[PDB]
RNA sequence: CACGGACCAAGGAGUCUAACGUCUAUGCGAGUGUUUGGGUGUAAAACCCAUACGCGUAAUGAAAGUGAACGUAGGUUGGGGCCUCGCAAGAGGUGCACAAUCGACCGAUCCUGAGGAUGGAUUUGAGUAAGAGCAUAGCUGUUGGGACCCGAAAG
RNA sequence: AAGCUCGUAUCAGUUUUAUGA
């Protein structure tokens, strides 16, 4: 399921951790939003998980739907994200509709 | 079969197997018997909306898997005084298979996908629930529809079924009852299920104290 | 069409509803409960 | 006092962190009986035969009760009868597991019955000859 | 039933037939088995150490004696050789014996028992269809079709190493392949010049059902591990006691899977085997929590975090304000004075 | 008091194994234990397994034997829990393990003597109440191995 | 150290009254 790929890599190895001298753990999967690694934080352990990363100047939002656990090629549905500002903020909340705050 | 084609890995061979299955539903002449052929079929659906994630396309699914009881047996034979003939007869064992199917799979549906399942049991629900028949009176339906509803999923003597379902439906049941459109109809002894679930001790009691409040305490 | 509220989100607010709507009410009934309660630990002491 | 599982098995660290949820939010005194019972050791959670649940089963006004061993259901081939009852533990074993689907009655896990009972209505939780 | 898995052809396409689950895939991924199976599976392949019998035995010391004014360890006769009046025959002399000679009977290889051991590759084989579980070990399976992954059973067949290889690229392993041949260096020890010389990370296995070259295909590019489905060894399946490798698997060998390990309707092909119930219904708590049944159930919530009752000592007799809400007759009391009262 | 210390570097002392336990974990469970072996293997690895054997599963005795249901495998009392009533506080019912009390079955008693029938006298029990073990691993104890390390008068 | 009943009226390096040499 995912609990269990949780518990699996909360100890037992999750092989991309930085462990900090503040004790503080960092997951360097790329497509995480905290650079930081904790349930539901990290995008392995959770199966609905949204994040905005850049390729070029370009900023998209990459969305991971549990529908696409089958078929890792595709996870990441992705989205440009205009450029200004307020329309963006705007485009990311319709993005959002329904989900964890 | 169709539960290779349903529960393919391919959106296209599900699509299409989706309107392969329309017309085998408008070819009423083969699905004469055999329960566990809709069984099956219930299965593949399941499945079939398990691969839908994105939310306005698992909306249309939805929307089309409640029209599926639309599609087969539709109202325009319009039987009269015509106890089960070709458009009732088998239309039940679509029906039970179906709560059937969730009866086995309450457990294995994740935290991510169970809103699919209960906007998909709210779309079906008004279905089967839109075809008693065109109208909302058929007797004989009435009371086999709800042996065949009362006997499976409100039994509320079993714990066989999970207890999140029957709670679900008394969410639901009433605001997709009056999706239908103050009229008079066989509702009352639909309740009287909920009273029988209330008149049954050594049961829990979320269903005794859910339904007690949640339908009972409804001013409609 | 439009995109709708999930059946567990659904329920969200309906339940928290029925527990906010009681908790108001708990509340507004303990503040005239420790106004009276106010007024006899002033007689009280006098 | 005993507050953490000794096991390693995940699984049952699984229902540990299910039913220490339902020890404080329920608060009625069942859970509590068996999120204790999870804590214990190998040793100390014997193992429940299939006859002890048959003796268990005449018990009067008991006809419709689920009942719930926190260790190993074990199969006993002495006894012949059997009720159709909804029986909810940890391991069935084989032998056991085969004599109650037989029997009419269904092998259920912890949480099935953390579902079907979450106050824990109408149940009788056995415990296995320690002595 | 299950859902069916999707066969790939070399050329990196869905092709039309699918397979059913082995149910093997349903195992109860189990990492403290997997743990201590692999840490006793890792001591077999082992060979013996010791230190010499006669080491320390080949001098001829004799102890000096008492009232000597000189240390009382066994000393080495003789003269004239500068060895001649040294300590011998001691853990703490030079050139004396070591405490607690390694001997050759040591514990060596361990026995486990055969369904632990069952029950681990089963795990191990489990996690190989996770694919979080993948990307968690390492293996580079951003860019697969899909998990588990299965290629038509042409790939077998496969003669020459650079058709072998571009069949692996056209399915996507192409960055597993890389993660290896960029990972390799120099042993960090004294293991360079003990024939440990160079170390890599693991790449992907291929399982085959029957070999037609394929064995012979892939022993060349560095990584790369094949494996017969009915062996399926433990120490491949998870490396480091770490579970779930990236496994291509061929149509011949997930359909033979079945017959090997068993399911519902299958029998075994292991003589009274029979795959592990799990324990739980659900490997996840979660839904069985969150579901419309036990919060029912259950009392009101609380705020995750409390508010600080009382959080410092305020004290009445001085500061105004808290002497009103303790005792409210203090207002009536300075109003008319009272302890300034006429008799 | 006395024994040790000129200074510095490096070396240097509770180890390994067998026998027998302790507790914890894991696997399975009235069973359990692949690895003496054979088959197989990308080769001291891993993967399979025949026939046996080990330990446990049914007891009461000294040479000879017998054998566990008057039975919801018991009558009562308690007894975690659960159910009904009550807002609660309580009360009632069913009661696990376990404990207390009254007994029984089986074998063995003190006699009655039809080779020992039969009925009485009473208690007894790693007895039956209606199985909990086997194996691996870790922690550690006991004893033997040179046995924490070094140091004695010897034959 | 752990397991079992209980969480109490289970007791206390104490005082008091009561009843003897």
């Amino acid at each position: 399921s995912d609990e269990i790929v949780w518990q699996v890599i909360n100890q037992s190895f999750c092989s991309h951790r930085i462990k900090a001298p503040n004790g503080q753990n960092f997951c360097r999967n790329e497509y995480n939003v905290t650079g930081l690694c904790t349930r539901q934080s990290c995008p392995l352990a959770n199966s609905k998980y949204a994040t905005v990363k850049c390729d070029n100047g370009k900023l998209y939002l990459y969305m991971k739907t549990p529908e696409r656990a089958h078929t890792p090629a595709k996870l990441w549905e992705r989205i440009k994200l205009s450029k200004n500002y307020t329309k963006a903020l705007q485009q990311i909340d319709e993005h959002l509709l329904h989900w964890s705050k | 079969n169709f539960v290779k084609q349903l529960s393919s890995n391919n959106r296209k061979t599900r699509v299409n197997a989706l309107e392969a299955l329309k017309k085998y539903l408008t070819a009423k002449q083969f699905k004469e018997n055999k329960q566990i052929e809709f069984n099956k079929l219930w299965k593949g659906l399941y499945y079939a909306m398990w691969f839908s994630d994105r939310p306005r396309p698992q909306q249309r699914l939805a929307n089309e898997l409640g029209e599926l009881h639309g599609l087969y047996f539709d109202p325009k034979d319009n039987s009269t005084a015509d106890e089960l003939t070709t458009n009732d007869k088998a239309f039940i064992k679509f029906s039970r298979g179906f709560w059937k199917v969730m009866c086995f799979e309450w457990f294995n549906i994740d935290r991510y996908r169970l809103d699919k399942y209960l906007l998909l049991i709210r779309r079906v629900l008004f279905s089967q629930l839109k075809y008693l028949q065109s109208r909302n009176w058929d007797k004989k339906l009435v009371d086999e529809y709800i042996k065949k509803v009362l006997r499976w999923l409100p039994l509320s003597g079993s714990p066989k079924v999970y207890t999140g379902i029957p709670i679900h439906i008394v969410d639901i049941l009433l605001d997709e009852w009056e999706r239908l459109l103050a009229k008079k109809t066989p509702l009352a002894d639909v309740i009287a299920i909920f009273q029988d679930i209330v008149a049954d001790y050594n049961n829990s009691k979320v269903l005794r104290e859910k339904i007690k409040e949640d339908l009972f305490s409804d001013t409609r | 069409e439009k995109i709708l509220t999930p059946e567990s989100q659904l329920k969200k607010s309906k339940a928290q509803q029925k527990t906010a709507e009681q908790v108001a009410a708990e509340r507004a009934a303990r503040k005239a409960a420790n106004k009276e309660k106010r007024a006899i630990i002033l007689e009280r002491n006098a | 006092h005993r507050t953490a599982p000794k096991s390693d098995n995940v699984y049952l660290k699984l229902l540990v962190k299910l039913y220490t949820f339902l020890a404080r939010r329920t608060d009625a005194p069942f859970n509590k009986v068996v999120l204790k019972a999870l804590f214990l050791s190998k040793i100390n959670r014997p193992p429940v035969s299939v006859s002890r649940i048959a003796r268990a089963l005449k018990q009067e006004g008991a006809a419709n009760k689920t009942v719930v061993v926190v260790g190993t259901v074990t199969d006993d081939a002495r006894i012949f009868e059997f009720p159709k009852t909804t029986v909810a533990a940890l391991r069935f074993t084989a032998g056991a597991r085969a004599k109650i689907v037989k029997a009419g009655g269904e092998c259920i896990t912890l949480d099935q019955l953390a579902v079907r009972a979450p106050k824990g209505q109408n149940t009788l939780i056995l415990r296995g000859p320690r002595n | 039933s299950r859902p069916q898995v999707t066969v790939h052809s070399l050329t990196g396409e869905a092709t039309a037939n699918a397979l059913p689950l082995p149910a093997v895939f349903s195992a109860p991924i189990r990492p403290d088995i997997v743990h201590t199976v692999f840490t006793s599976v890792n001591k077999n392949k082992r060979q013996a150490y010791a230190v010499s019998e006669k080491a320390g035995h080949q001098t001829s010391a004799e102890s000096w004696g008492t009232g000597r004014a000189v240390a009382r360890i066994p000393r080495v006769g003789g003269g004239g050789t500068g060895r001649s009046g040294q300590g011998a025959f001691g853990n703490m002399c030079r050139g004396g014996r070591m405490f607690a000679p390694t001997k050759t009977w040591r514990k060596w290889n361990v026995k486990v028992n055969h369904n632990e051991k069952r029950y681990a590759t089963a795990s191990a084989i489990a996690a190989t269809a996770v694919a979080s579980l993948v990307l968690a070990r390492g293996h580079r399976v951003e860019k697969i079709p899909e998990i588990p992954l299965v290629v038509s059973t042409d790939l077998e067949s496969i003669q020459k190493t650079k058709e072998a290889v571009a069949a692996l690229k056209a399915v996507g392993a192409h960055s597993d392949l890389l993660k290896v041949l960029k990972s390799k260096k120099l042993r960090a020890g004294k293991g360079k010049y003990r024939n440990r010389r160079w170390t890599q990370r693991r790449g992907p296995l291929v399982v085959y059902a029957e070999d037609n070259g394929i064995v012979k295909a892939l022993r060349n590019v560095p990584g790369v591990e094949t494996a017969n489905v009915a062996s399926l060894n433990l120490l491949q399946l998870a490396p480091g006691a770490h579970l779930g490798r990236f496994v291509i698997w061929t149509e011949a060998a997930f359909t033979k899977l079945d017959q090997v390990w068993g399911s519902e309707t299958v029998a075994s092909s292991k003589v009274g085997y029979t795959l592990p119930s799990h324990i739980i219904s659900t490997s996840d708590v979660t839904r069985i929590i969150n579901s419309s049944e036990i919060q029912s159930a259950i009392r009101p919530a609380g705020q995750a975090t409390q508010k600080r009752t009382h959080v410092l000592k305020k004290n009445p007799l001085k500061n105004k304000q808290v002497l009103l809400r303790l005792n409210p007759y203090a207002k009536v009391f300075a109003a008319e004075k009272l302890g300034s009262k006429k008799a």
